Protein backbone atom coordinates (compact mmCIF):
# COMPACT_ATOMS: atom_id res chain seq x y z
CA UNK A 1 0.00 0.00 0.00
CA UNK A 2 2.72 2.43 1.08
CA UNK A 3 4.94 1.63 -2.32
CA UNK A 4 1.95 2.24 -4.11
CA UNK A 5 0.69 5.42 -2.77
CA UNK A 6 4.85 6.57 -2.56
CA UNK A 7 4.83 5.43 -6.31
CA UNK A 8 1.62 7.55 -7.00
CA UNK A 9 3.57 10.35 -6.19
CA UNK A 10 6.61 10.76 -8.37
CA UNK A 11 4.89 10.24 -12.02
CA UNK A 12 2.44 13.36 -10.81
CA UNK A 13 5.72 15.46 -9.73
CA UNK A 14 7.13 14.65 -13.24
CA UNK A 15 4.02 15.53 -14.71
CA UNK A 16 3.44 18.85 -12.54
CA UNK A 17 7.22 19.67 -13.57
CA UNK A 18 7.01 19.06 -17.01
CA UNK A 19 3.74 21.28 -17.29
CA UNK A 20 5.12 23.82 -15.08
CA UNK A 21 8.69 24.16 -17.41
CA UNK A 22 6.95 26.42 -19.36
CA UNK A 23 5.53 28.52 -17.36
CA UNK A 24 7.33 32.73 -18.70
CA UNK A 25 8.23 33.43 -14.90
CA UNK A 26 10.98 36.00 -13.09
CA UNK A 27 10.85 39.02 -14.53
CA UNK A 28 14.80 39.06 -14.77
CA UNK A 29 15.50 42.67 -14.85
CA UNK A 30 19.08 41.79 -16.35
CA UNK A 31 17.91 39.86 -19.73
CA UNK A 32 14.72 38.93 -21.26
CA UNK A 33 11.93 36.98 -19.77
CA UNK A 34 13.00 32.69 -19.77
CA UNK A 35 11.00 29.89 -19.18
CA UNK A 36 11.06 28.46 -15.18
CA UNK A 37 12.08 25.60 -16.69
CA UNK A 38 15.73 26.56 -18.37
CA UNK A 39 16.37 29.97 -15.98
CA UNK A 40 16.44 27.45 -12.75
CA UNK A 41 18.05 24.92 -15.37
CA UNK A 42 19.62 22.57 -12.48
CA UNK A 43 16.49 22.87 -10.29
CA UNK A 44 14.25 21.06 -13.44
CA UNK A 45 17.25 19.07 -14.33
CA UNK A 46 17.48 17.30 -11.17
CA UNK A 47 14.44 16.71 -10.37
CA UNK A 48 13.81 14.90 -13.56
CA UNK A 49 16.68 12.97 -13.23
CA UNK A 50 15.80 11.47 -9.95
CA UNK A 51 12.40 10.67 -11.17
CA UNK A 52 14.18 8.55 -13.83
CA UNK A 53 15.90 6.91 -11.28
CA UNK A 54 12.36 6.16 -9.31
CA UNK A 55 11.01 4.70 -12.76
CA UNK A 56 13.57 2.61 -13.30
CA UNK A 57 14.22 1.28 -10.00
CA UNK A 58 10.46 0.53 -10.60
CA UNK A 59 10.86 -1.28 -13.88
CA UNK A 60 13.13 -3.78 -12.73
CA UNK A 61 11.96 -5.26 -9.66
CA UNK A 62 8.68 -5.35 -12.04
CA UNK A 63 10.07 -7.50 -14.59
CA UNK A 64 12.06 -9.23 -12.23
CA UNK A 65 9.22 -11.85 -11.50
CA UNK A 66 7.29 -11.94 -13.95
CA UNK A 67 6.37 -15.76 -15.50
CA UNK A 68 7.53 -15.04 -18.64
CA UNK A 69 9.93 -12.65 -18.48
CA UNK A 70 9.04 -12.18 -21.90
CA UNK A 71 5.46 -11.81 -22.10
CA UNK A 72 5.78 -8.89 -19.60
CA UNK A 73 8.36 -7.15 -22.20
CA UNK A 74 5.04 -7.54 -25.00
CA UNK A 75 2.91 -5.59 -22.00
CA UNK A 76 0.61 -2.82 -22.56
CA UNK A 77 2.56 -0.83 -19.63
CA UNK A 78 6.04 -2.24 -20.84
CA UNK A 79 6.26 0.33 -23.51
CA UNK A 80 4.84 2.73 -21.69
CA UNK A 81 7.34 2.51 -18.99
CA UNK A 82 9.57 2.67 -21.70
CA UNK A 83 8.86 4.99 -23.99
CA UNK A 84 8.44 7.27 -20.24
CA UNK A 85 12.10 6.45 -19.57
CA UNK A 86 13.88 6.62 -22.98
CA UNK A 87 13.69 10.23 -24.27
CA UNK A 88 15.64 10.94 -20.93
CA UNK A 89 18.27 8.58 -22.25
CA UNK A 90 18.59 10.16 -25.39
CA UNK A 91 18.90 13.62 -23.83
CA UNK A 92 22.07 12.55 -22.12
CA UNK A 93 23.24 11.09 -25.11
CA UNK A 94 22.04 13.91 -27.27
CA UNK A 95 22.88 16.80 -24.92
CA UNK A 96 22.79 20.23 -26.31
CA UNK A 97 26.08 20.15 -27.96
CA UNK A 98 24.95 18.14 -30.89
CA UNK A 99 21.23 19.36 -31.34
CA UNK A 100 19.28 21.38 -33.63
CA UNK A 101 15.60 22.89 -33.15
CA UNK A 102 13.91 20.62 -35.69
CA UNK A 103 15.24 17.52 -33.90
CA UNK A 104 14.55 17.20 -29.78
CA UNK A 105 11.24 17.96 -29.28
CA UNK A 106 10.30 15.02 -31.33
CA UNK A 107 11.14 13.32 -28.60
CA UNK A 108 10.38 16.10 -25.67
CA UNK A 109 6.99 15.53 -26.53
CA UNK A 110 6.77 12.06 -25.36
CA UNK A 111 7.58 13.27 -21.68
CA UNK A 112 4.19 13.06 -20.77
CA UNK A 113 3.22 9.48 -22.03
CA UNK A 114 4.89 8.80 -18.50
CA UNK A 115 1.37 9.99 -17.12
CA UNK A 116 -0.18 6.49 -18.31
CA UNK A 117 0.98 4.91 -15.31
CA UNK A 118 -1.75 5.77 -13.53
CA UNK A 119 -3.32 3.14 -15.31
CA UNK A 120 -2.86 0.83 -12.80
CA UNK A 121 -3.99 3.04 -9.59
CA UNK A 122 -7.60 3.70 -11.33
CA UNK A 123 -9.82 1.17 -12.65
CA UNK A 124 -11.57 3.88 -14.68
CA UNK A 125 -8.36 4.16 -17.30
CA UNK A 126 -7.98 0.48 -17.87
CA UNK A 127 -11.44 -0.58 -18.02
CA UNK A 128 -12.04 2.39 -20.50
CA UNK A 129 -8.73 0.77 -22.78
CA UNK A 130 -10.62 -2.49 -22.34
CA UNK A 131 -13.66 -1.09 -23.60
CA UNK A 132 -12.01 0.72 -26.39
CA UNK A 133 -10.47 -2.26 -27.54
CA UNK A 134 -14.20 -4.25 -27.44
CA UNK A 135 -15.49 -1.77 -30.08
CA UNK A 136 -12.75 -1.73 -32.36
CA UNK A 137 -14.80 -2.57 -34.82
CA UNK A 138 -16.99 0.51 -34.71
CA UNK A 139 -13.79 2.94 -34.38
CA UNK A 140 -12.93 1.86 -37.62
CA UNK A 141 -16.24 2.65 -39.75
CA UNK A 142 -16.63 5.59 -37.99
CA UNK A 143 -12.79 6.69 -39.02
CA UNK A 144 -14.06 5.47 -42.77
CA UNK A 145 -16.93 7.62 -42.34
CA UNK A 146 -15.47 10.84 -40.77
CA UNK A 147 -12.66 10.46 -44.11
CA UNK A 148 -14.85 10.38 -46.56
CA UNK A 149 -17.48 12.82 -45.14
CA UNK A 150 -14.53 15.34 -44.99
CA UNK A 151 -13.57 14.68 -48.57
CA UNK A 152 -16.78 15.45 -49.97
CA UNK A 153 -18.06 18.09 -48.14
CA UNK A 154 -14.33 19.61 -48.68
CA UNK A 155 -14.58 19.10 -52.36
CA UNK A 156 -18.32 20.69 -52.42
CA UNK A 157 -17.43 23.54 -50.25
CA UNK A 158 -13.88 24.18 -52.03
CA UNK A 159 -15.47 24.53 -55.73
CA UNK A 160 -18.40 26.31 -54.09
CA UNK A 161 -16.19 29.16 -52.73
CA UNK A 162 -13.28 29.26 -54.62
CA UNK A 163 -13.98 32.35 -56.10
CA UNK A 164 -14.28 35.14 -54.03
CA UNK A 165 -12.52 38.33 -52.56
CA UNK A 166 -9.87 36.73 -50.08
CA UNK A 167 -11.43 33.42 -50.15
CA UNK A 168 -9.43 31.79 -47.86
CA UNK A 169 -10.12 28.06 -49.42
CA UNK A 170 -7.44 28.58 -51.48
CA UNK A 171 -7.09 23.81 -51.87
CA UNK A 172 -8.57 21.03 -51.05
CA UNK A 173 -6.27 20.44 -48.23
CA UNK A 174 -7.01 23.95 -47.23
CA UNK A 175 -11.12 22.88 -46.31
CA UNK A 176 -10.29 20.12 -44.36
CA UNK A 177 -9.76 22.43 -41.28
CA UNK A 178 -13.13 24.34 -42.17
CA UNK A 179 -14.96 20.87 -42.75
CA UNK A 180 -13.82 19.23 -39.45
CA UNK A 181 -14.76 22.26 -37.57
CA UNK A 182 -17.91 22.28 -38.77
CA UNK B 1 -21.10 45.80 8.58
CA UNK B 2 -17.87 44.90 10.73
CA UNK B 3 -15.48 45.94 8.00
CA UNK B 4 -17.50 48.66 6.35
CA UNK B 5 -16.01 50.56 3.34
CA UNK B 6 -13.77 52.62 6.13
CA UNK B 7 -11.02 49.88 6.50
CA UNK B 8 -11.14 48.38 3.08
CA UNK B 9 -9.65 47.78 -0.37
CA UNK B 10 -10.60 46.69 -3.74
CA UNK B 11 -8.44 43.48 -3.13
CA UNK B 12 -10.77 42.83 -0.47
CA UNK B 13 -14.14 43.20 0.02
CA UNK B 14 -15.78 40.95 -3.42
CA UNK B 15 -14.41 37.56 -2.23
CA UNK B 16 -17.50 37.80 0.15
CA UNK B 17 -19.76 39.88 -1.64
CA UNK B 18 -19.62 37.29 -4.67
CA UNK B 19 -21.74 34.62 -1.75
CA UNK B 20 -24.36 36.53 -1.74
CA UNK B 21 -25.95 34.60 -4.39
CA UNK B 22 -25.08 31.80 -2.30
CA UNK B 23 -28.70 32.13 -0.39
CA UNK B 24 -30.25 31.10 -4.08
CA UNK B 25 -29.84 27.69 -2.93
CA UNK B 26 -33.12 28.13 0.01
CA UNK B 27 -35.53 27.70 -3.33
CA UNK B 28 -33.95 23.88 -2.32
CA UNK B 29 -36.97 22.94 -0.09
CA UNK B 30 -39.67 25.27 -2.54
CA UNK B 31 -38.72 22.24 -5.37
CA UNK B 32 -38.13 18.64 -5.31
CA UNK B 33 -35.96 19.47 -8.36
CA UNK B 34 -33.35 21.13 -7.09
CA UNK B 35 -32.90 18.49 -3.69
CA UNK B 36 -33.43 15.56 -6.12
CA UNK B 37 -30.59 16.68 -8.42
CA UNK B 38 -28.52 16.98 -5.27
CA UNK B 39 -29.50 13.54 -4.17
CA UNK B 40 -28.63 12.17 -7.61
CA UNK B 41 -25.07 14.01 -7.70
CA UNK B 42 -24.62 12.24 -4.70
CA UNK B 43 -25.53 9.01 -5.77
CA UNK B 44 -23.27 9.18 -8.51
CA UNK B 45 -20.10 10.49 -7.13
CA UNK B 46 -18.18 7.62 -7.97
CA UNK B 47 -18.16 8.97 -12.16
CA UNK B 48 -17.63 12.81 -11.48
CA UNK B 49 -14.50 11.24 -9.90
CA UNK B 50 -13.29 9.31 -12.90
CA UNK B 51 -14.72 12.68 -14.95
CA UNK B 52 -12.38 14.96 -13.73
CA UNK B 53 -9.16 12.65 -13.86
CA UNK B 54 -9.63 12.12 -17.38
CA UNK B 55 -10.69 15.36 -18.20
CA UNK B 56 -7.23 16.77 -16.68
CA UNK B 57 -5.38 14.52 -18.01
CA UNK B 58 -7.08 15.05 -21.64
CA UNK B 59 -6.08 18.35 -20.98
CA UNK B 60 -2.99 18.04 -20.06
CA UNK B 61 -1.42 15.37 -23.32
CA UNK B 62 -3.69 17.40 -26.04
CA UNK B 63 -1.99 20.97 -24.17
CA UNK B 64 1.40 19.84 -24.19
CA UNK B 65 1.09 18.40 -28.19
CA UNK B 66 -0.50 21.56 -29.19
CA UNK B 67 1.85 23.67 -27.44
CA UNK B 68 4.96 21.84 -28.74
CA UNK B 69 3.48 21.99 -32.39
CA UNK B 70 2.56 25.63 -32.74
CA UNK B 71 4.51 26.93 -30.53
CA UNK B 72 6.92 28.59 -33.49
CA UNK B 73 4.84 31.06 -35.01
CA UNK B 74 4.15 34.73 -36.14
CA UNK B 75 2.51 35.70 -32.79
CA UNK B 76 1.39 32.31 -31.73
CA UNK B 77 -0.92 32.77 -28.60
CA UNK B 78 0.80 29.53 -26.99
CA UNK B 79 3.61 31.09 -25.10
CA UNK B 80 2.86 28.24 -22.45
CA UNK B 81 1.09 25.13 -21.01
CA UNK B 82 -1.15 27.19 -18.80
CA UNK B 83 -1.64 29.01 -21.95
CA UNK B 84 -3.40 26.11 -23.62
CA UNK B 85 -5.28 24.76 -20.79
CA UNK B 86 -7.68 27.45 -22.47
CA UNK B 87 -7.97 26.55 -25.86
CA UNK B 88 -8.19 23.03 -25.09
CA UNK B 89 -11.05 23.08 -22.39
CA UNK B 90 -12.50 25.41 -25.08
CA UNK B 91 -12.15 22.64 -27.42
CA UNK B 92 -12.75 19.49 -25.70
CA UNK B 93 -16.16 21.09 -25.32
CA UNK B 94 -17.33 21.84 -28.62
CA UNK B 95 -17.17 25.74 -27.38
CA UNK B 96 -15.06 27.09 -30.26
CA UNK B 97 -14.80 30.80 -29.28
CA UNK B 98 -11.89 31.48 -31.75
CA UNK B 99 -9.72 33.78 -29.94
CA UNK B 100 -7.34 30.74 -30.61
CA UNK B 101 -6.52 28.36 -33.51
CA UNK B 102 -4.00 26.85 -34.79
CA UNK B 103 -1.92 27.72 -37.91
CA UNK B 104 0.25 25.09 -38.99
CA UNK B 105 -0.63 21.73 -40.40
CA UNK B 106 0.13 20.05 -37.30
CA UNK B 107 -2.03 21.76 -34.93
CA UNK B 108 -4.61 21.44 -36.90
CA UNK B 109 -4.28 17.70 -36.92
CA UNK B 110 -3.74 17.52 -32.99
CA UNK B 111 -7.14 20.02 -32.49
CA UNK B 112 -9.54 18.11 -34.83
CA UNK B 113 -8.04 14.77 -33.14
CA UNK B 114 -8.90 16.90 -29.46
CA UNK B 115 -12.05 18.13 -30.36
CA UNK B 116 -13.50 14.11 -31.31
CA UNK B 117 -11.66 13.16 -27.74
CA UNK B 118 -13.89 15.74 -25.50
CA UNK B 119 -16.78 14.62 -27.20
CA UNK B 120 -16.08 11.42 -26.22
CA UNK B 121 -14.75 11.91 -22.73
CA UNK B 122 -17.50 14.03 -21.98
CA UNK B 123 -20.02 11.60 -22.91
CA UNK B 124 -19.29 9.47 -20.47
CA UNK B 125 -21.01 10.70 -16.95
CA UNK B 126 -23.91 12.28 -18.92
CA UNK B 127 -25.55 8.59 -19.31
CA UNK B 128 -25.15 7.77 -16.07
CA UNK B 129 -26.32 11.26 -14.28
CA UNK B 130 -29.40 11.53 -16.42
CA UNK B 131 -30.31 8.05 -16.08
CA UNK B 132 -30.03 8.27 -12.35
CA UNK B 133 -32.04 11.62 -12.32
CA UNK B 134 -34.67 9.90 -13.65
CA UNK B 135 -34.89 7.34 -11.79
CA UNK B 136 -34.59 9.13 -8.55
CA UNK B 137 -37.74 11.31 -9.69
CA UNK B 138 -39.93 8.10 -11.09
CA UNK B 139 -38.67 6.36 -8.10
CA UNK B 140 -40.53 9.40 -5.87
CA UNK B 141 -43.38 9.39 -8.34
CA UNK B 142 -44.18 5.98 -7.42
CA UNK B 143 -43.61 6.49 -3.51
CA UNK B 144 -45.94 9.49 -3.82
CA UNK B 145 -48.64 7.51 -5.33
CA UNK B 146 -48.15 4.64 -3.26
CA UNK B 147 -48.63 6.98 0.17
CA UNK B 148 -51.90 7.93 -1.47
CA UNK B 149 -52.91 4.75 -2.53
CA UNK B 150 -52.40 3.88 0.91
CA UNK B 151 -54.47 6.75 1.82
CA UNK B 152 -57.33 5.20 -0.17
CA UNK B 153 -57.41 2.57 2.52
Amino acid sequence: LVFYYVTGFFIAVSVITNVVETVPCGTVPGSKELPCGERYSVAFFCLDTACVMIFTVEYLLRLFAAPSRYRFIRSVMSIIDVVAIMPYYIGLVMTNNEDVSGAFVTLRVFRVFRIFKFSRHSQGLRILGYTLKSCASELGFLLFSLTMAIIIFATVMFYAEKGSSASKFTSIPASFWYTIVT
Amino acid sequence: LVMTNNEDVSGAFVTLRVFRVFRIFKFSRHSQGLRILGYTLKSCASELGFLLFSLTMAIIIFATVMFYAEKGSSASKFTSIPASFWYTIVTMTTLGYGDMVPKTIAGKIFGSICSLSGVLVIALPVPVIVSNFSRIYHQNQRADKRRAQKKAR
